[PDB]
DNA sequence: GGGTATTCGCCGTGTACCTCTCCT
RNA sequence: CGGAGAGGUA
DNA sequence: CATGACGGCGAATACCC
């Protein structure tokens, strides 16, 4: 019945309306009855009848009396539930000024009325006074008048001017002004000034203005002089111990107000000295500010206890808020939970349910299904018959749960799949049981683990629970689309064990029908299960049209992988299970079975390898004992070689050979190798066994160690933990973080000593301490990520844009981190990709490209591939279908109505946890490119680099670039361009410790503008004694140098000067203070040396990132492209100019910068290096740089760790980020220039004025950070719930703001469906009917 | 607590995840059934009636 | 229909869709007396009209044309 | 009496649960000899031996 | 001195033995560690923590259920807990969950009632929470009110 | 009178569940 | 049946 | 009274012209 939200300011005359009620009287309620008094906080005339349709009186006790208002007692005849909606109202004997419009920075009183917050709040409590009404005198109306000054200032003038004290004159300063009049004296005021500082001050008070004038709020409305009263039933009493109550802790604060009000109001009637009037009135004050936001103002009126008492503003804000307590989740009916044991007998779709919970949960139904046939005539009956228990409501229990689902969820719910549907099966048990491949969906495990179990009441929910949430839909991931469902421990054992090979084994060389006659022999033991034999095996292949065609041909394999043969589904080729099956290999084989044949199949087979993984694994007998962590024999040698070496350099030491920080340094590395030769030996002994072959041979296999095999099939363990319990723990960290020099040399099997157990106590501790610390980190971003993105929904199927990003593989260094197929995989390309040979289109415009398409990518070797991106879509509220690509939890093309934005927010937060707290060389076969190049003659002829810094590929013949290496200023490359590459030579050599001012063209170098003596030293070094000179630094160097600057020319023997071709300005070179001439004057250089010298991640890093922090240290850009020189400089930081209008810009001077006096840089240069601040990525390389950066670092982040998270998550958030624009010009829209807007609206706006032919305006785009995004929502409910409750709604109140329900938080803390899913039609009809 | 005789290998999925495989016997015998005294306590008071 | 519902979100589509189709039918079978298309086997309604839509006999479109009939008299 | 994952010792590395596995054995062994000999109604010097 | 003690009771040294498989009398194919544990049993009873509830108490200032097994109170439905009910896309779930199942007074015993006869149909109304936040917003001051339509 | 660097106050800091005592 | 403090489980 | 938290950010303060 509504379709908006709207807020504003309260007048006195609505305020009144809201009230049925004056509350008079300070105490609640009687306590010699437990009647409430008349005309107090509970009182039962103005809010309501305690008991339903009864009065105070008890005259009327009936329903026929209801509409009856008692004339003895004034309480009307009516339901009781109206003390809980009808509100009260306190006269308030003066004027209060309202918490929140005056100390939520910005002051709203104070930016209205221009005045100083302290200015303000010295008047409001009482130590100034405010000049209201000077008149004619030579007082102000904002003056204040100390005590002292208004008595003085009275007597020599005390009539003209009205200087009053209180909120009653901050009343009368609000009231008087004209909003409309100064708003335009500001507005002249704007234009009428150069001052930047003082524009910023003006539109932000003209901002405050406009929000008055637009809304119809007044601004003495902001002091309040009538208080509403919540209704009594909101703030109700506990009783306590029967015949007592506790602290309401929010009626007290309202029994203060009315007691100093009424005293107030007491002490004006008969008159009193001043002065404890004011006291009286800013007691009054204090009371009225401590009941709407107690401790914002001042210190925190305490209760009983020494706690602070709990405000009105306290009632909606924070965690424990109304907003994040009640609202945006709640406590639910129908719900149980219980401890978790496995269920290793159930079906993938099945849970194992509690028959006493089921019939706890259910109990409507039975209900319901008992009076259905009649076996219990009332809802007593029904109540009484299951309390009994009969046997009957068992039958009715087994019906009502057949096919009805349950959804099981486990704390704390990181992604989606925390909950999942399942099918109830009864058991007789208190625990539920859970199927084992969910676990992993779960992160859970059966060491004390409980879950909560909910009953979908409705049909639509349990058909959304069986389509949508049900375990068999939710096999994929839909953070990165791998499956989840994969086998882990037990079952992997299994099959790996049953898939192991054994030289010997018997039944060895046998000839076998099928896996049939394989099974029988493993049954009946005339077989191993690692016997080599051969097995007619029938396999099955799709063909084009899609049918199974059969090959049957003789396989060498093992008993145990024929007889796991029989559970694979037909299509899949007999190799899959052809080896030793680990992890890796059985998610593969999962993959596969669903890409190949579906999800029918898929859930089918993973059942099927679950019993048999854990059939295998009872059979197999594995074990864990003593003698399986074997210690390598030479361990005790390699120990005592490591102590004499760390002995001889300690001696060393002795003698001062070695520093001791090379000591230790030394001390470290050969622990560190002698920790290496003990692993390496461990693992070589432990990894192999010898057998005897039947010829009688000894040969070698891998071993049958049961911690190897553990550790071989990745059920459980790692080669580092296997070093730990059979090699040595190694070297340990102080708390500090600095390594212990002497290592623990012992293993687990070993045993400790006392000093080793307490150095590894600092680890442990380390670790458990920072998870315990870090998981509220994790969730704190996980939240702010959820709102940034709540709001984002796939509302279209393609908004038809051409604009797109260019994905590559992720390159760094010798290795290539990410192959273009995983970045492609799922994604809409965004133009043809053109076969290398550019004749054709290998794939065309808009394809989603699957794994046949990216096969054929890869197998024709396509360097890259644009890709539509949502950053780039063009649809408005929301993104497309083909921009955002494939859902990857399902597999194909994203549905409409899909809440991409949570998925992706969850994706990214989930693995949050699990996040931390000179020369270059071709190591490969390749041609060598090069980009951004400039070429000239060379001494050896071997090329310098001239070009702004560069870059350098290595492609290997295909085309298909292998390696990327940076090349730095002055850096000489060893070969050319194009020669190809052997692998493991430098390419490039420079010195990272200097750089100089090379000038290519041979010549004789000239001192212009040169002193010497002023602006050079001479130093001659005792070692080389050479006449070497410095260019000092002009701050440090004398005053006379500071004037004239540097200066080096090219003139050659001819006298004249070569200069770069092209260009009219003389080749001039200024050093840039820093420098070292090492050659002297008049000395012919050739191409190829130097002419100077100048020297010179994990969690926290991700959340720096979504916030868009400014580094401390950020990298100086070229905000326009031109030629640089500089102008000023000391006078504060040094001025650098640009101009091809010119740019002037000021940098520290104790920063290093790339670019020469001379050098011709483009927009975006690196001018001196740092960590790129995002936001000027954005403002000068673009949307797409900006998305491209932050894609890159949160991936470098998350693939240090493993963590596989595609990147269109990363895109939605930046999205997300990128929601706001700044105008430039206002042009012919409405938009008021300068001012932040939404980036949709603009491009609305542009889009209608295009069509009518008018001219748009220009806009960029601002970056935000996730958090300052999502308190920029045009939403206020939204940024309301999220954070700063008091700032968002003092916003919204003195704005006017208008609420559309539109988002997803929005219509869930109205109760209504949210815009996405199942619901999304609901609103596309509610927006169409409207 | 208790002593017990215990094997460490795989059986059929009941020991996954940290989970427990308890014989029969183990019950039987009483091994670690517990005693758990609960107080409940029925007030009588004054009320306005 | 039972186990996986992926015939019948083929049939219709989207999943959300196919979620709001099985609800209108089952709440045809469940409280308007309708008769399922199908054999029923002991299903519940929900199941019901999910087989009927993976067998093609339930759809939006079908649903429209017989709830115009049906109003039609 | 209670059948134990073996894949719960190596990564949790708490190898003392085999070690006290053990030797809980050896112990039950002793006993196991000692009980026998008290069945059997065996001498005291036996019992002492042993 | 583990194996010497093992040794002295007749036992394999290496502390593993052969077992049996009691469901088919088959030998298990690896020996397998069997000794001795000394097991407790943890203050974590599955008696004390199972609960279930369909329906119950209520607060007094929110009509939402009531938490804790000692109430008889229900499960919260957190902030996560519907974010992955949007993730997942179930829309009527979600309602559900934050109205018939919740403060929603009317809307709770319709449903109650549509379940007894057998009509799984739920009719939500506004949550009563979100009535409280109304009123609280209104006692600072500030007015906030739905609209027209 | 104007710009910039430093200071100060406010905002935020994981979910779910269980037990006890004490509280105008 | 609200708040506070303490402890604990995942 | 408590005096064991700290990072980020915007408004205000002061310093330096
Ligand atoms: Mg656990
Ligand atoms: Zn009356
Ligand atoms: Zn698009």
């Amino acid at each position: 019945e509504f379709d908006a939200i709207k807020i504003a300011l309260a007048s006195p005359d609505m305020i009144r309306s809201w009230s049925f009620g004056e509350v008079k009287k300070p105490e609640t309620i009687n306590y010699r009855t437990f009647k409430p008094e008349r005309d107090g906080l509970f009182c039962a005339r103005i809010f309501g009848p305690v008991k339903d349709y009864e009065c105070l009186c008890g005259k009327y006790k009936r329903l026929k009396h209801r509409g009856v208002i008692c004339e003895k007692c004034g309480v009307e005849v009516t339901q009781t539930k109206v003390r809980r909606e009808r509100m009260g109202h306190i006269e308030l004997a003066s004027p209060t000024a309202h918490i929140w419009f005056l100390k939520s920075l910005p002051s709203r009183i104070g930016l209205l009325l221009d005045m100083p917050l302290r200015d303000i709040e010295r008047v409001l409590y009482f130590e100034s006074y405010v000049v209201i009404e000077g008149g004619m005198t030579n007082l102000e109306r904002q003056q204040i008048l100390t005590e002292e000054q208004y008595l003085d200032a009275l007597e020599e003038f005390g009539d003209e001017f009205d200087a009053k004290m209180g909120a009653e004159a901050i009343q009368a300063l609000l009231k008087s002004m004209d909003l409309e009049q100064e708003c335009e004296q500001l507005r002249e005021e704007l234009n009428e000034t150069n001052s930047e500082t003082k524009r910023k001050k003006l539109t932000k008070r003209i901002k405050l203005l406009e929000a008055f004038v637009q809304s119809g709020n007044k601004p003495e409305w902001m002091i309040l002089t009538v208080l509403p009263v919540l209704p009594p039933d909101l703030r109700p009493l506990v009783p306590l111990d029967g015949g007592r109550f506790a602290t309401s802790d929010l009626n007290d604060l309202y029994r203060r107000v009315i007691n100093r009000n009424n005293r107030l109001k007491r002490l004006l009637d008969l008159a009193a000295p001043d002065i404890i009037v004011r006291n009286e009135k800013r007691m009054l004050q204090e009371a009225v500010d401590a009941l709407l936001d107690n401790g914002r103002r001042g210190r925190a009126i305490t209760g009983s206890n020494k706690r602070p008492l709990k405000s009105l503003a306290d009632m909606i804000k924070g965690k424990q808020g109304r907003f994040r307590q009640n609202l945006l989740g709640k406590r639910v009916d129908y719900s149980g939970r219980s401890v978790i044991t496995v269920g290793p007998y159930l079906r993938l779709h099945q849970c194992g349910l509690p028959k006493k919970m089921a019939l706890e949960l259910f109990k409507p139904f039975i209900y319901g299904k008992l009076e259905l046939r009649g076996l219990a005539t009332t809802i007593k009956a029904a109540k009484k018959m299951v309390e009994r228990e009969e046997a009957v409501v068992w039958d009715i229990l087994d019906e009502v749960i057949r096919e009805h689902p349950v959804l099981l969820n486990r704390a704390p719910t990181l992604h989606r799949l925390g909950i999942q549907a399942f099918e109830p099966v009864l058991i007789e048990g208190k625990a539920i049981q859970l199927h084992p491949l969910v676990c992993a969906a779960y992160n859970a495990d059966f060491d004390g683990d409980q879950m909560a179990v909910h009953v979908p009441l409705t049909l639509e929910a349990q058909l959304e629970a069986r389509a949508l949430m049900m375990s068999t839909n939710n096999i994929l991931s839909p953070a990165n689309g791998e499956p989840i469902i994969v086998p882990s421990q037990d079952v992997v054992l299994g099959l790996y064990y049953m898939t192991r090979d054994c030289v010997n084994a018997k039944g060895e060389g046998m000839v076998l029908t099928g896996p049939k006659e394989a099974e029988r022999l493993y049954r009946s033991g005339l077989a191993s299960l690692h016997a080599r034999v051969k097995v007619r095996i029938t396999e099955y292949e799709k063909d084009a049209n899609g049918e199974l065609v059969a090959k049957t041909s003789l396989k060498d394999t093992t008993v145990g992988r024929a007889i796991l043969w029989m559970i694979v589904p037909k299509g899949l080729p007999y190799s899959i299970v052809n080896q030793a099956l680990g992890k890796k290999a059985i998610s593969k084989m999962l993959n596969t079975c669903y890409r190949i044949l579906g999800l029918k199949p898929t859930v089918i087979f993973a059942d099927q390898i679950m019993y048999t993984g854990f059939a295998y694994a009872a059979r197999s007998g594995a074990s864990v004992g003593i003698d399986d962590m074997v210690i390598p024999e030479k361990k005790h040698e390699i120990i005592s070689e490591a102590e004499a070496e760390v002995a001889e350099i300690q001696e060393q030491f002795q003698s001062g050979l070695v520093t001791a920080g090379e000591r230790y340094n030394k001390v470290i590395d050969i622990w560190a190798a002698a920790n290496d030769r003990v692993s390496k030996a461990m693992m070589d002994n432990l990894q192999t066994e010898t057998v005897i072959n039947r010829d009688g041979q000894e040969e070698k296999q891998v071993s049958f160690n049961s911690i190897y095999m553990m550790a071989d099939s990745g059920a459980r363990g790692s080669a580092a933990q296997i070093r730990q319990l059979a090699g040595m723990r190694g070297l340990m960290a102080k708390p500090d973080g600095s390594i212990i020099e002497t290592p623990i040399t012992a293993n687990f099997r070993e045993g400790l000593n006392v000093l080793q157990y307490f150095i590894s106590t600092h680890g442990a501790r380390k670790g458990l301490a920072d998870t315990a610390l870090k998981t509220a980190n994790s969730g704190y971003l996980t939240r702010r990520l959820v709102d940034v993105a709540q709001d984002l929904v796939v509302t279209e199927d393609d908004c038809g844009t051409h604009e797109g990003i260019m994905m590559t593989p992720v390159i760094e260094g010798g290795d290539v981190k990410e192959p273009l197929r995983d970045r492609v995989l799922g994604r809409v390309t965004a133009e043809d990709v053109l076969k290398p040979g550019t004749a054709d289109i290998l794939v065309p415009r808009n394809t989603l490209l699957h794994e046949q398409w990216c096969d054929l990518l890869e197998e024709n070797s396509v360097d890259a591939v644009k890709v539509r991106s949502v950053v780039s879509c063009d649809t408005d509220f929301g993104v497309c279908a083909h921009c955002y690509g494939r859902d990857l939890a399902r597999g194909h093309i994203i549905n409409k109505g899909e809440a991409i934005g949570v998925i992706a927010a969850q994706s990214i937060g989930e693995p949050g946890t699990q996040l931390t707290m000179s020369s270059i060389q071709v190591k490969n076969k390749g041609s060598i490119k090069l980009s951004n190049v400039k070429s000239v003659v060379n001494s050896s002829g071997k090329l310098v680099i001239t070009s702004r810094n560069t870059e350098l590929k290595l492609i290997d013949e295909f085309g298909r670039t292998k390696e990327s290496y940076k090349v730095p200023y002055g850096a000489v490359l060893a070969k050319g361009d194009g020669e190809q590459v052997a692998g493991g030579e430098t390419v490039a050599n420079w010195d990272p410790h200097t750089m100089p001012v090379i000038t290519e063209v041979s010549g004789f170098v000239r001192f212009t503008d040169m002193i010497d003596g002023q602006t050079i030293t001479r130093q001659t070094d005792e070692l080389t004694g050479l006449s070497s000179l410095v260019v000092l630094d002009s701050a440090e160097r004398t005053a006379g140098g500071k004037d004239l600057r540097p200066a080096l020319k090219i003139v050659d023997a001819q006298g004249n000067d070569v200069l770069i071709p092209g260009t009219d300005m003389p080749a001039q070179y200024f050093l840039p203070g820093k420098a070292i001439v090492q050659l002297e004057d008049g000395v012919q250089i050739s191409s190829g040396d130097t002419l100077a010298r100048i020297p010179q991640g994990g969690l926290p890093r991700v959340a720096d990132l979504f916030e868009a922090r400014r580094p401390k240290e950020p990298a100086i850009l070229a905000e326009i492209s031109g030629i640089v020189s500089f102008g000023k400089e000391t006078k504060g930081k040094r001025r650098l100019v640009i101009t091809p209008d010119p740019y002037e810009e000021m940098i520290p001077k104790w920063r290093q910068l790339n670019v020469f006096e001379g050098e011709r840089v483009e927009r975006g240069d690196v001018i001196s290096d740092g960590p790129e601040a995002p936001h000027d990525i954005l403002r000068l390389r673009g949307v797409h740089a900006v998305t491209r950066y932050i894609v890159n670092e949160v991936q470098d982040v998350y693939r240090l760790q493993g963590v596989k998270i595609n990147d269109k998550h990363i895109e939605v958030i930046v999205r997300q980020m990128l929601r706001k624009a700044t105008i430039v010009n206002a042009g012919s829209s409405d938009f008021l220039e300068g001012e932040q807007v939404e980036y949709s609206r603009v491009k609305i706006a542009n889009r209608e004025l295009e069509a009518n032919g008018k001219v748009g305006a220009t806009y960029s785009r601002d970056l935000l950070g996730i958090t300052k995004a999502s308190l920029a929502t045009e939403s206020f409910i939204s940024a309301a719930s999220f954070q700063e409750t008091t700032r968002v709604l003092t916003e919204a109140a003195v704005a006017g703001k208008r609420d559309e329900l539109r988002g997803l938080k929005e219509n869930v803390i109205v109760g209504r469906l949210i815009p996405a899913g199942t619901g999304y039609a609901y609103h596309q009809d509610r927006m169409r009917r409207r | 607590g208790q002593n017990m005789r215990v094997a460490f290998m795989p059986w059929n999925g009941y020991n996954f995840e940290d989970s427990i495989l308890v014989s029969e016997r183990v019950v039987q015998e009483d091994r670690f059934t517990t005693i758990h005294i609960q107080e409940l306590a029925c007030v009588s008071r004054d009320t306005k009636l | 229909a039972r186990v996986t519902v992926q015939d019948a979100v083929e049939k219709i589509g989207n999943r959300f869709d196919l979620v709001l189709v099985a609800a209108r039918r089952a709440r045809q079978m469940q409280v308007g007396g309708k008769d399922p298309l199908v054999p029923e086997e002991n299903d519940k309604t929900t199941v019901i009209a999910l087989r009927e839509i993976e067998e093609g006999l339930i759809n939006n479109q079908i649903l429209d044309v017989r709830e115009r009939q049906e109003q039609q008299e | 009496d209670i059948v134990l994952n073996p894949l719960g010792v190596p990564s949790r590395m708490n190898i003392g649960q085999i070690l006290e596995t053990h030797l809980g054995m050896a112990a039950k062994g002793i006993g196991d000899k000692i009980n026998a000999m008290l069945k059997q109604q065996q001498e005291v010097a036996k019992l002492r031996e042993f | 001195e583990i194996k010497e003690l093992l040794k002295l009771g007749d036992l394999p040294t290496s502390g593993q033995i052969r077992l049996y498989d009691g469901r088919t009398g088959e030998q298990f194919e690896r020996p397998v560690t069997v000794g001795y544990m000394y097991m407790l049993k943890l203050n974590h009873l599955v008696d004390d923590k199972m609960h279930a509830r369909s329906t119950g108490s209520y607060s007094l200032v929110t009509q939402q259920p009531l938490g804790g097994k000692a109430q008889f109170g229900g499960q919260r439905f957190g902030e996560m807990e519907v974010w992955a009910l949007e993730a997942y896309g179930a829309a009527y779930t979600l309602q559900e969950m934050l109205t018939v199942k919740s403060d929603d007074v009317n809307g709770r015993t319709k449903m109650y009632k549509n379940i007894v006869d057998g009509n799984h149909q739920m009719e939500p109304g506004m949550p009563e929470s979100f009535n409280v936040l109304l009123k609280e917003i209104r006692s600072l001051g500030i007015n906030i009110e739905l609209e027209d339509e």
